[PDB]
Parts: C-alpha cells; sequence; structure tokens
C-alpha cells in the first residue's frame, strides 16, 4: 500500500511567479533552480523571494550580529584557526558584569561587544517581524503569522532584555555560546530553586509536547485522508468534502469529539504559541517575584 | 496571595475560555447532533453552537455561512440493523455504486477547483503546456493491474495540480476504449507496471466518469476517490 | 448521537478481531474488540492506582506515588507494595496503550483511510517502553523506571538527568530538542498560514492556496506546499520523540559518564589537543 511521504513520479513545468495582489513586483527576484531533491518531499521549486527595506534591514543587521559574535570567537582562538574550530562550541560573548548594572559603559572585552551584538539582533528580529506582516498585508491575508511570531519574540525579549532590566543589571541576560548558553540555561534553573516546580514552566512543557503531539496527530490525519485530496484544506473549508468527514469521524469514534478542517488549524496555531507564552511568563517572574519556585511551590 | 499565584490563576481562567471558545469554533460543520432518523438529538453537549460567519468566496462563487442547515443533498441507500441507537446501518443494495461507507462521497459543488488566477487547478497533462515527468518513473504507457493481478487497462495521461506541480489521477484507458482517473495515493508505480490494490481489474470500469475529457468537478474527484478507497473493504472476497 | 453528515459512514465492516460481535458505538465512541480491551485494561489499572492511594495513605491526586521496586530485587518480581502494583500498572497501561492503537486501526479500515495515526501513536508507545522497559531491563533492574506520580515522576527526571552531569551534553539529547522546538514552529507558522487565507484582511475574498504558496515565497524563497507540510510535520513529531528515545536507551547502558565528556573527542584530538590557547588551552 502506497503511503504517501514521498512523491512517486515528480512532475515540473513553468515557474509559478506567484499572486501579484499589492505586492511591488520591483523587489521580487528571479526564479532560483528546481530541486529534485526537495521534490521527493515538498514543492521543488526554490523563489522568488521578496527583498525589501525591512528584509535588506533585518539581514544585514542579523549579519552583523553574527560577525559581532564571529570577531569576538576569532579573538578567544587567539586568531589561530586550529583553536578556533576545536572549541568553537566553546567560546562565549558574555553579557556585562554584574558591577556594570544596566550602563553601556561596559569595555568591549567587558561585556561593550555583547551589548552591540545585542543591539543588531535586536533590529535583526523586529525588523524580520515586521516583514511577515507586511507580506501577508500585501497579499491581503490576515496577520496570524505575524501575531504567532510575537509569542516567539515575547519569550526571546523576557530572556535578555525584559528581565535584566527588571533584575537591574544586563549580566542576567543569556550569552552567544552554543554550549555556554546550555550552561546558562542550566544554572538558571539551580539558582531559582528547580524551574520543574515553576507552574508556568510546567505548562509550557505541555504545550511543547502537545505541539507534537497535535501535528503528528494533524499531519498523519492529513496524509490518510490524502486518498481523497483533504491536503487541499482551504477548499474544504469552503466545501466540506469526503476527506473532511472521515477526519473528523475517526477522531470522534476514537475520544468522542472531533475538530473542522478550519478549527483544527485554530487549535494548532494556539497549541504552539502558548509554549513561548508561557514560557515567557514564567521566566519573567523568576527572580523578579519568586526566588525558589520549590519552596515557593510548598505554599500553594 | 502573591503575584505569581496570581498570575497563574489568571491564566487558568483564560485557559478555560479559550477551551470553550476553541471547540464552539469546531461545531460549525456537522452540528446540531442528529439522531439516528435524522432528527435533531435531544442532548447537544454542554457547548453552545457558534453564531454564522461568513467567507466570501473568490472569482464570484458566492458566500458560504456556517453554521447554517444541514444537508446531505443525496440519498444513502442504508437501513437500520438495530431498534436502539449505535448500531451499524447495513447497505440495502451495492454499496460501492451506492456510495456509502467507505465508499461515500459528499455532494461537493459540481465545478473544478480553481487556482488564484481562475483557471482550473487540475488538467490533464497533455493540455497543461510545459509540464513533464521530472523524476522519478514515467507511468504514462505502463500496464494498470488490479488486486486479482489481471491487467485493467493502460495509462494514457497524468492529471496534475498545476500550483503545486503535483502529479493527483492517473487516466487509464480501459479495454472499451473509454478512460478513468485513479487517485495518485492509491496506486503503485512499479518498472514495469501499475499496480491498485484497492480495485480488481474488473471493477475500474465502475468508477465514476467526467464529463469533461479536460477537467474534473469536486463532486467528481470525491464520487472517483471515495469508490477506490471503498474497495478496500468491498473488493477484498478477490484480492490475491 | 451523529454529525449531520455520519450516518452513511456508520456500516458494518473493518474489525479484526471478533467480526460483528463489538462492532457498534457507543455515543460517539466506537467499540470494537480493542475498545473493551482498552477498558479492561484501564479499569484494572485505575483499580489498582487507587489500591497504591490505600496503601499510601492518601487520596490526594498530587501525592500519589506509585514507585517501581528497589534496585535489589532486579529484575524479578516484588510485593504489590513493595513495587509489585506498578509492575502490574505497567503491565496495564502497556495493554491500554496497545488496544488504543490497534483500536485506531479498526477504525481506519471502516473508514477506508490510511493507518498513519496509529503507526504515528506507536512512537509515543516506544518512548515510553524505552523508559519502563526497554531502558530498566538493559541495566538490569525495574528500579530504574521512573514512578507513577505527578511530582514524583518530574524528580526522578532531575535525578536521572543530573546523574550524568547537564544531560544538555546528551548528543542525541540535542537533536530530539531540536526537532521538539522545530516542530512547534512549524505547527504554529502552518496553523497561521490557513487561518491567513481562510480569514483575509475585511473587506477581501477568501484567499487562494497560491496565496499561501506566494506568502511564504516572499518570506523565505520557498514553500514546501500543502501536502509537504504535513509530511513535515509528521516527520518533525516523530523524529523529535525518536530521538528521545534514543537519548535514553544509551544513557546508563553504553554510556556512563557525564555527557560532556562525550565531547572531548572532538577537542582533544591529538593535533590541535595541545595547541596553546583557546578554551581548551
Ligand atoms: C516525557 C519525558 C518524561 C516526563 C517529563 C515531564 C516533565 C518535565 C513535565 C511533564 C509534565 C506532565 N507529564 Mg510527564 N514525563 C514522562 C512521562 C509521562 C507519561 C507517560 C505515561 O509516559 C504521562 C501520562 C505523563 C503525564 C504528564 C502530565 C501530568 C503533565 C503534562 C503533559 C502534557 O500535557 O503532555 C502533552 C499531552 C497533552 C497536552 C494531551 C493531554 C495529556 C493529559 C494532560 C495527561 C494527563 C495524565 C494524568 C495526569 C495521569 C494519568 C491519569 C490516569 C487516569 C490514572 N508524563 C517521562 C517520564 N512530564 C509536566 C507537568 O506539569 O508535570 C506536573 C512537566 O513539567
Ligand atoms: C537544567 C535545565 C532546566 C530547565 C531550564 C529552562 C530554562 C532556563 C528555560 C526553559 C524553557 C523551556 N523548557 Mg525547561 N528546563 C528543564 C527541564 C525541561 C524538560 C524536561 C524533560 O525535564 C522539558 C521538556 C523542558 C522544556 C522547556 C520548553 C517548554 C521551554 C522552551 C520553549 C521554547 O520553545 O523555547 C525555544 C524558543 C525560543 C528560545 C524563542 C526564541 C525565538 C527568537 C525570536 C528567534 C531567534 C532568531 C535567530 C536570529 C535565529 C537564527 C536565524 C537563522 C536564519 C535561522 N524543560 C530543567 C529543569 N527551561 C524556557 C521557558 O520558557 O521556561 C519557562 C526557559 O527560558
Ligand atoms: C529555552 C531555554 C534556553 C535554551 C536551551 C536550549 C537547549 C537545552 C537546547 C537548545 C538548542 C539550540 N538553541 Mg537554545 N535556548 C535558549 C535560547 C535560544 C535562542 C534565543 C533567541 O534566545 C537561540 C537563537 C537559540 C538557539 C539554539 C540552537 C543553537 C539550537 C537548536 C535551535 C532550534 O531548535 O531551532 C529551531 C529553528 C530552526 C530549525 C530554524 C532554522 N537558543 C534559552 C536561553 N537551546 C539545542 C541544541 O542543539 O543545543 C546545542 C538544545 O539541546
Ligand atoms: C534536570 C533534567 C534534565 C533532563 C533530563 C532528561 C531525562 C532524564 C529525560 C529527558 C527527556 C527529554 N528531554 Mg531533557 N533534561 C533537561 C532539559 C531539557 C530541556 C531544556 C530546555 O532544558 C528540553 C527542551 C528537554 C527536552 C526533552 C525531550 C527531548 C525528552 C522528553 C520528550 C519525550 O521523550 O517524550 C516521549 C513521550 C512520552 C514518554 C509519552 C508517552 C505517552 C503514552 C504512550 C500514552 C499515555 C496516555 C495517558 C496516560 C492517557 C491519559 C488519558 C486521559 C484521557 C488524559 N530537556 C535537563 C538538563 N530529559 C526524556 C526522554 O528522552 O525520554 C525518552 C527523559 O527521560
Ligand atoms: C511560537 C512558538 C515557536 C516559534 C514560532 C515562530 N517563529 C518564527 C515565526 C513564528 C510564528 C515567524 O513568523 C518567523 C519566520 O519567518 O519563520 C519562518 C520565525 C522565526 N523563528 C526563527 C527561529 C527560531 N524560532 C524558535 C522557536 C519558536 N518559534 C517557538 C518554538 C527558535 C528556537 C531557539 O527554538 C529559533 C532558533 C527564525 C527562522 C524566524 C525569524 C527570522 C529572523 O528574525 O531573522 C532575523 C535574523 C537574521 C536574518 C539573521
Ligand atoms: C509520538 C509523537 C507525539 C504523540 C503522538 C500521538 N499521541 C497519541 C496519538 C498520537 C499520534 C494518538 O492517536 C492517541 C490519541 O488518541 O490521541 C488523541 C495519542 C494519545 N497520546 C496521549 C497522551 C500523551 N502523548 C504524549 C506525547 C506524544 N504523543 C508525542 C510527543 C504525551 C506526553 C507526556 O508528551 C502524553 C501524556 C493520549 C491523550 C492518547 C492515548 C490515549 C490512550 O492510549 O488511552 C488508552 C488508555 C487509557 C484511556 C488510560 C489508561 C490508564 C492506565 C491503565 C493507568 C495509568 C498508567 C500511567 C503510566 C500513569 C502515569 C502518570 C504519571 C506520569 C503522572
Ligand atoms: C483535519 O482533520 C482533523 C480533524 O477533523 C477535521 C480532527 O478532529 C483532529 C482531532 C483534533 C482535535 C479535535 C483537536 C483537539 C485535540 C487535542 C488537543 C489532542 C489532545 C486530546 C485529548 C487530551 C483528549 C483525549 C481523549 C481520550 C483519550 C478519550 C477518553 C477515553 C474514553 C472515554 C474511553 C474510550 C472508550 C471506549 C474504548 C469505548 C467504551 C467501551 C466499553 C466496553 C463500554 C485532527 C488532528 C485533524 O487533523
Ligand atoms: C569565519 O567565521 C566568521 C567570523 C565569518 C563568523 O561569522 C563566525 C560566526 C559564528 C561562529 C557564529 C556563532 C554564533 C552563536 C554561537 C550564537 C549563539 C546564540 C544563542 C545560543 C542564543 C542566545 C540569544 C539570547 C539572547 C541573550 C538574546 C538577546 C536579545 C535581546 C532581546 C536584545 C537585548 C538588547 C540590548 C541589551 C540593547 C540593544 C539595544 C536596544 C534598543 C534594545
Ligand atoms: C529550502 C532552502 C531554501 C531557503 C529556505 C529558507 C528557510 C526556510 C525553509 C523551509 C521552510 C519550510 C516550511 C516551514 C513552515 C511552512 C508552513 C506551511 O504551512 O507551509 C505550507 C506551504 O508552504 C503553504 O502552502
Ligand atoms: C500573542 C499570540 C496571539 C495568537 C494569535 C491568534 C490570532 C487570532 C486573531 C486574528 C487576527 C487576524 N487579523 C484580524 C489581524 O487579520
Ligand atoms: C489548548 C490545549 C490545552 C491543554 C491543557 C493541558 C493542561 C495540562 C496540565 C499541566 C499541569 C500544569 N501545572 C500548572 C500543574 O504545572
Ligand atoms: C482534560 C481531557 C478530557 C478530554 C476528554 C473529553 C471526553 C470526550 C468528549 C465527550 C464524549 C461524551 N459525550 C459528551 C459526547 O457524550
Ligand atoms: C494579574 C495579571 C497576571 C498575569 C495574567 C497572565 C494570563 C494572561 C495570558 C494571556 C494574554 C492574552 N493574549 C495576548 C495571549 O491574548
Ligand atoms: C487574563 C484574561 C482573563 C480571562 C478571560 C479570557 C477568556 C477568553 C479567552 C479569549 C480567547 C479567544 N480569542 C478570540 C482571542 O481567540
Ligand atoms: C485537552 C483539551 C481539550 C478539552 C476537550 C474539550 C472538548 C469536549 C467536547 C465534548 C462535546 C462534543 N459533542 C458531544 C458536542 O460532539
Ligand atoms: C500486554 C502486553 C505487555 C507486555 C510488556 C509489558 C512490560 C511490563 C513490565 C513489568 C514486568 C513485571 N514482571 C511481571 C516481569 O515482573
Ligand atoms: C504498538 C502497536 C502498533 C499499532 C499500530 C500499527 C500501524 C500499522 C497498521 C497496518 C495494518 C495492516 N493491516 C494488514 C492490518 O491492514
Ligand atoms: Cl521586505
Ligand atoms: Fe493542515
Amino acid at each position: 500500500e502506497y503511503q504517501n511521504i514521498f512523491t512517486q513520479v515528480q512532475v515540473r513545468g513553468p515557474a509559478d511567479l506567484g499572486m501579484t495582489e499589492d505586492v511591488n513586483l520591483a523587489n521580487r527576484s528571479g526564479v532560483g533552480p528546481f530541486s529534485t531533491l526537495l521534490g521527493w518531499f515538498g514543492n521543488a521549486q526554490l523563489g522568488p523571494i521578496y527583498l525589501g527595506s525591512l528584509g535588506v534591514l533585518s539581514l544585514f543587521s542579523g549579519l552583523m550580529w553574527f560577525f559581532t559574535i564571529g570577531i569576538w570567537f576569532w579573538y578567544q582562538a587567539g586568531w589561530n584557526p586550529a583553536v578556533f574550530l576545536r572549541d568553537l562550541f566553546f567560546f562565549s560573548l558574555e553579557p556585562p558584569a554584574p558591577e556594570y548594572g544596566l550602563s553601556f559603559a561596559a569595555p568591549l572585552k567587558e561585556g561593550g561587544l555583547w551589548l552591540i551584538a545585542s543591539f543588531f539582533m535586536f533590529v535583526a528580529v523586529w525588523s524580520w517581524w515586521g516583514r511577515t506582516y507586511l507580506r501577508a498585508q500585501a497579499l491581503g491575508m490576515g496577520k496570524h503569522t505575524a501575531w504567532a511570531f510575537l509569542s516567539a519574540i515575547w519569550l526571546w525579549m523576557v530572556l535578555g532584555f525584559i528581565r535584566p532590566i527588571l533584575m537591574g543589571s544586563w549580566s542576567e541576560a543569556v550569552p552567544y555560546g552554543i554550549f555556554s548558553h546550555l550552561d546558562w540555561t542550566n544554572n538558571f534553573s539551580l539558582v531559582h530553586g528547580n524551574l520543574h516546580y515553576n507552574p508556568f514552566h510546567g505548562l509550557s512543557i505541555a504545550f511543547l509536547y502537545g505541539s507534537a503531539l497535535l501535528f503528528a496527530m494533524h499531519g498523519a490525519t492529513i496524509l490518510a485522508v490524502s486518498r481523497f485530496g483533504g491536503e487541499r484544506e482551504l477548499e474544504q473549508i469552503a466545501d466540506r468534502g469526503t476527506a473532511a468527514e472521515r477526519a473528523a469521524l475517526f477522531w470522534r469514534w476514537t475520544m468522542g469529539f472531533n475538530a473542522t478542517m478550519e478549527g483544527i488549524h485554530r487549535w494548532a496555531i494556539w497549541m504552539a504559541v502558548l509554549v513561548t507564552l508561557t514560557g515567557g511568563i514564567g521566566i519573567l517572574l523568576s527572580g523578579t517575584v519568586v526566588d525558589n519556585w520549590y519552596v515557593w511551590g510548598q505554599n500553594h | 496571595f502573591d503575584l505569581a499565584s496570581l498570575a497563574i490563576y489568571s491564566f487558568w481562567i483564560f485557559l478555560a475560555g479559550l477551551i470553550y471558545y476553541l471547540q464552539t469554533e469546531n461545531m460549525r460543520e456537522g452540528y446540531p447532533l442528529e439522531n439516528e432518523d435524522g432528527t435533531p438529538a435531544a442532548n447537544q453537549g454542554p457547548f453552545p453552537l457558534p453564531k454564522p460567519k461568513t467567507f466570501i468566496l473568490p472569482h464570484g462563487r458566492g458566500t458560504l455561512t456556517v453554521p447554517g442547515p444541514e444537508s446531505e443533498d443525496r440519498p444513502i441507500a442504508l437501513a437500520r440493523t438495530a431498534v436502539s441507537e449505535g448500531f451499524p446501518h447495513a447497505p440495502t443494495g451495492d454499496p460501492m455504486k451506492d456510495g456509502v461507507g467507505p465508499a461515500s462521497w459528499v455532494a461537493r459543488r459540481d465545478l473544478p477547483e480553481l487556482d488564484g488566477h481562475g483557471h482550473n487547478k487540475i488538467k490533464p497533462m497533455k493540455a497543461a503546456a510545459g509540464f513533464h515527468v521530472s523524476a522519478g518513473k514515467n507511468p504514462i504507457g505502463l500496464p494498470v493491474r488490479g488486486c486479482d493481478l489481471e491487467i485493467a487497462g493502460k495509462v494514457v495521461d497524468i492529471w496534475v495540480d498545476i500550483p503545486e506541480q503535483m502529479a493527483r489521477f492517473l487516466e487509464v484507458e480501459l479495454k472499451d476504449g473509454s478512460t478513468r482517473l485513479l487517485p495518485m495515493q492509491m496506486v503503485k508505480v512499479q518498472s514495469n507496471r501499475v499496480h491498485v490494490n484497492a480495485l480488481s481489474s474488473d471493477l475500474f470500469a465502475g468508477i465514476p466518469t467526467i464529463k469533461s475529457p479536460t477537467e474534473v468537478t469536486l463532486l467528481e474527484e470525491d464520487k472517483i476517490c471515495g469508490y477506490v478507497a471503498g474497495g478496500l473493504m468491498y473488493a477484498a472476497p478477490k484480492r490475491k | 448521537a451523529l454529525l449531520s453528515f455520519e450516518r452513511k459512514y456508520r456500516v458494518p465492516g473493518g474489525t479484526l478481531v471478533g467480526g460483528n460481535l463489538f462492532d457498534f458505538w457507543v455515543g460517539p465512541f466506537y467499540v470494537g474488540f480493542f475498545g473493551v480491551a482498552t477498558f479492561f485494561f484501564a479499569a484494572l489499572g485505575i483499580i489498582l492506582i487507587a489500591w497504591s492511594a490505600v496503601l499510601q495513605g492518601t487520596w490526594n491526586p498530587q501525592l500519589i506515588s506509585v514507585y517501581p521496586p528497589a534496585l535489589e530485587y532486579g529484575l524479578g518480581g516484588a510485593p504489590l507494595a513493595k513495587g509489585g502494583l506498578w509492575q502490574i500498572i505497567t503491565i496495564c497501561a502497556t495493554g491500554a496503550f496497545v488496544s488504543w492503537a490497534l483500536r485506531e486501526v479498526e477504525i481506519c479500515r471502516k473508514l477506508g483511510i490510511g493507518y498513519h495515526i496509529p503507526f504515528a501513536f506507536a512512537f509515543a508507545i516506544l518512548a515510553y517502553l524505552t523508559l519502563v522497559l526497554f531502558r530498566p531491563v538493559m541495566m538490569g533492574a525495574w528500579g530504574y523506571a521512573f514512578p507513577y506520580g505527578i511530582w514524583t515522576h518530574l524528580d526522578w527526571v532531575s535525578n536521572t538527568g543530573y546523574t550524568y552531569g547537564n544531560f544538555h551534553y546528551n548528543p542525541a539529547h540535542m537533536i530530539a530538542i531540536t526537532f521538539f522546538f522545530t516542530n512547534a514552529l512549524a505547527l504554529a507558522l502552518h496553523g497561521a498560514l490557513v487561518l491567513s487565507a481562510a480569514n483575509p484582511e475585511k473587506g477581501k475574498e477568501m484567499r487562494t492556496p497560491d496565496h499561501e504558496d506566494t506568502f511564504f515565497r516572499d518570506l523565505v524563497g520557498y514553500s514546501i506546499g500543502t501536502l509537504g507540510i504535513h509530511r513535515l510535520g509528521l516527520l518533525l513529531s516523530l523524529s523529535a520523540v525518536f530521538f528521545s528515545a534514543l537519548c535514553m536507551i544509551i544513557t546508563g547502558t553504553i554510556w556512563f559518564d557525564q555527557w560532556v565528556d562525550w565531547w572531548q573527542w572532538w577537542v582533544k584530538l591529538p593535533w590541535w589537543a595541545n595547541i596553546p590557547g583557546g578554551i581548551n588551552g
């Protein structure tokens, strides 16, 4: 029996230059090459891509953030390429020491460079957010993408900007480094009396687990009804077909209730955004309101 | 009652309202619940029916308001097997021809789905300028074999989802000269043949036909795909 | 009660066991043979949990905890109160989970759909058995399994992880985490995209799937497609759980030291191992 995990026969035609709507066609690149590799799993067409001020700004600002961390790593490596590759995951660009508080006066080697990198990351992420809004807007679509992105930004803002300010020291922010930011995560839990007992942390885990649960359910469901064209979900919303009916009834017969072709995507978007929405709350409260989650938990 | 306790209590209240909202939004199709005789069921659950919403369909195709007066808009050739509720309803005739059970189809609009520009989303490759097979086995010309290991016909064309550049049906020529569409997800393209495990060779003629050689409507797709999937249960007696 | 469109699907057939004996529904739930089995295992397992609560002396669900046998018991049986209840409940939970998956299969057959859903559910089951069966057996005692308690089973995660330093450095653990994060990222984008097309700006007609493709090409220069994203979500979530069971099946069985030491191979390669400078110089 065919399972529809990989395309059996790829087909290719003229590149699809895409819908126009109110998109400024001046900022669209040409079409890229087709990828037979990607064609086995999804679409083979690469490009075009829209490139505006925000995209150029986000892209450039992002590279500067990347390059700032890069030359710090080369400096830590003594400019030796061998040392660079050996200790790559061990390098780290740390925030200013607690002595500097929220001052931007820290020397470059003493956390000033971390501040410069964070500025470029700040510009890159926020200019990229406005990009997810304006691209949907140009096509007349809803802004669900930009709002879902805000949830991820919210946790990122708490970790490196909001909470450090409320704590009164940039030293509370996360360092730029592969292993170093893993070490930061572990120390954060120990300092705050075990995050396992932060209820917003447990909620965040429930939605993270639940996101894998729901996408496995939904991905498997759509593939099981792709023999009825169930992946064409927009037309199934406008004109319910046997795919939407069999998908709903499988779950009704299994667990007693079911979704619609549209409604399941509201379950999905909320299951996912709640991960970082509750997570950011839990982190924001750690150290500002609660110093020991285990001890706090014993009284509630 | 510190700020943390207030936040976690506030969130649980929010999550309850969110679940209530999500569940009602997922009740815009198939509700209200019915008894097995079609009448409204007395117990509809604790969640109320949502208030109507309107989609404005593109290409002047009208507007959809859901929820709204439901209707199958087709006869159902089934009959109760029990006085009490909760038992299967048995086909009264040929379930594959009557389109019941795994062979069910929905009375979708008898129009083809359209792409963003108002053109037919699915077309035969012979009518799709520039489209071709770019990887894998090209099934055109191959014989089509049923679960009885008999040959039912020959692949003569591929119907392509143009916006997605995806094969969705195989057009198969039967021994009588006519053709039928086969869901791409229900065939196995091999080196020398196409094998269809859902149908026996003599059940291909029973696949519903399309009224136009260069397009297929949503209703036609549902009748075709339902019939083929129904063969898994109803064509099994002659499945080697 | 039925959905408005449900009757035509409620036909007989599709069972794997018992023919038409259990081929019926209770309200919305389909029963079938494995629906009866599920109920039997589930009922028995819940009775044993209530029993363990009586022995424990509390009915507060936050405090109830069924512990596995002590390490000294090895892989043999233990008395009900000294770990036997955990053993029997573990049997019942397995019976319930597997029966649930076979019930889903019978529902797939009656509806004539693919078997992707129970196949995906089997990965979660494999992860469960990795923690309560495969890893304890390979290590030589049921006591290495985790206890059945809301909070005690979090303490087991913490105690197990810190036995190997920071479990973050478990390289399979990193891969599994990447799939969990990426999956949630993909789930959020997919749900947002369908909704943004089905619910466009005010004064706009419903969008088409071509708009979905165009939006993502404009954004990152590539669209995986309507079918591809459902393949992707299924793959991200199952791979996440696959590498989870992998990062544990190897912990305490073929790896026993702190997981940070695993990375010393890359560092102390005899060529750049001794070069002065850097973090490791
Ligand atoms: C996965 C790796 C670890 C582990 C690490 C963690 C960590 C770390 C956390 C949890 C958390 C939870 N875990 Mg645990 N957990 C494991 C194995 C399990 C198993 C199991 C049978 O294997 C179960 C049933 C649970 C159950 C639970 C819930 C009590 C809670 C929320 C999970 C959730 O929503 O997931 C996604 C699933 C859904 C959204 C679907 C709905 C699932 C519901 C909520 C399950 C309820 C189970 C019920 C309380 C127990 C059985 C009741 C019977 C009727 C007797 N864990 C193993 C040992 N688990 C979090 C918590 O808050 O704990 C207090 C938390 O922080
Ligand atoms: C010792 C370790 C501690 C612990 C310490 C922490 C800490 C500390 C934190 C978490 C957090 C999380 N933990 Mg914990 N955690 C522990 C144990 C667990 C266990 C477990 C099995 O026991 C589990 C399952 C979890 C699970 C989780 C997640 C639910 C949560 C992260 C959400 C997320 O998606 O972040 C990933 C998403 C983001 C980081 C958002 C970032 C998005 C930004 C905007 C994008 C970056 C753009 C950038 C430029 C990208 C590159 C560009 C390229 C072009 C691609 N923890 C133990 C007790 N955990 C977080 C949380 O919310 O806690 C409440 C957190 O801060
Ligand atoms: C202090 C703790 C340690 C640590 C130690 C461990 C240990 C120890 C383990 C993990 C494991 C995991 N960790 Mg770690 N981990 C830490 C920090 C993290 C961080 C972080 C941000 O810091 C993250 C993101 C993670 C992430 C993860 C995942 C990769 C994984 C859990 C998912 C899983 O296996 O699901 C698998 C899914 C299941 C087990 C669910 C099965 C459900 C069954 C089949 C059905 C249940 C039905 C239910 C009872 C019915 C209820 C019905 C009612 C109607 C509701 N860890 C720190 C460093 N981590 C776990 C793992 O890999 O396990 C394999 C694990 O055991
Ligand atoms: C593999 C990818 C992800 C996934 C997928 C997945 N899960 C699934 C499915 C799929 C595809 C289903 O089809 C199936 C379903 O029907 O979901 C609605 C299911 C399911 N996943 C569930 C839960 C679940 N999945 C999880 C995870 C995941 N599921 C993965 C992340 C998790 C966690 C911890 O992350 C949980 C808690 C259930 C809602 C459901 C399976 C229901 C089932 O099997 O019911 C039969 C059993 C009972 C009704 C009760 C039995 C009770 C026992 C006898 C006693 C209790 C034993 C247990 C050990 C107690 C311990 C509790 C403590 C740890 C607190
Ligand atoms: C596009 O197509 C799709 C649909 O339709 C169009 C859907 O409908 C769904 C289903 C998804 C949802 C409804 C969203 C909500 C689900 C979540 C959050 C998952 C988490 C769910 C839960 C926690 C609920 C779990 C419920 C149970 C395990 C049921 C409890 C068990 C009972 C009552 C026992 C089972 C009964 C029997 C065995 C029969 C009785 C037997 C006897 C002998 C008496 C998906 C994925 C989908 O793609
Ligand atoms: C050949 O190599 C060259 C040199 C070319 C390279 O390019 C090498 C480059 C690398 C090897 C890249 C290495 C990169 C990393 C290891 C990145 C690691 C990052 C993480 C693990 C994630 C940490 C991010 C979390 C934090 C701390 C985010 C901070 C963001 C804040 C929300 C913004 C805070 C803003 C501040 C403090 C002020 C700025 C101004 C404002 C107005 C806000
Ligand atoms: C691929 C190399 C070229 C550059 C790539 C840059 C990075 C992004 C890559 C893949 C995005 C995968 C999709 C992630 C989420 C998609 C959400 C969705 O639903 O998309 C389906 C489809 O695209 C709408 O019809
Ligand atoms: C902070 C995360 C919020 C979750 C996102 C939920 C979006 C639902 C609201 C739709 C808004 C779309 N609109 C009207 C702007 O086009
Ligand atoms: C949108 C889906 C909602 C699912 C809700 C699941 C709730 C899980 C309960 C986890 C327990 C959290 N807490 C506060 C005790 O740590
Ligand atoms: C917190 C998880 C609980 C979710 C399980 C809900 C039970 C299934 C839905 C109701 C089935 C019975 N009903 C109401 C239709 O008669
Ligand atoms: C006294 C205030 C305590 C904090 C409240 C936390 C719960 C609110 C979370 C939902 C935020 C609303 N939103 C933006 C997601 O729609
Ligand atoms: C802090 C909020 C207090 C609780 C009130 C919230 C309950 C309703 C939840 C609204 C979610 C619905 N919506 C439309 C925004 O998606
Ligand atoms: C895990 C969070 C999900 C909670 C489940 C809430 C939905 C239950 C709906 C039951 C009513 C369904 N019914 C009978 C009207 O079809
Ligand atoms: C019904 C299928 C169950 C097969 C796998 C169950 C594993 C249970 C692990 C506990 C074993 C305890 N015992 C009886 C060997 O002492
Ligand atoms: C651990 C239990 C695993 C159950 C899930 C099995 C999924 C595959 C289903 C294929 C069924 C094939 N067959 C011959 C019964 O039709
Ligand atoms: Cl732009
Ligand atoms: Fe979908």
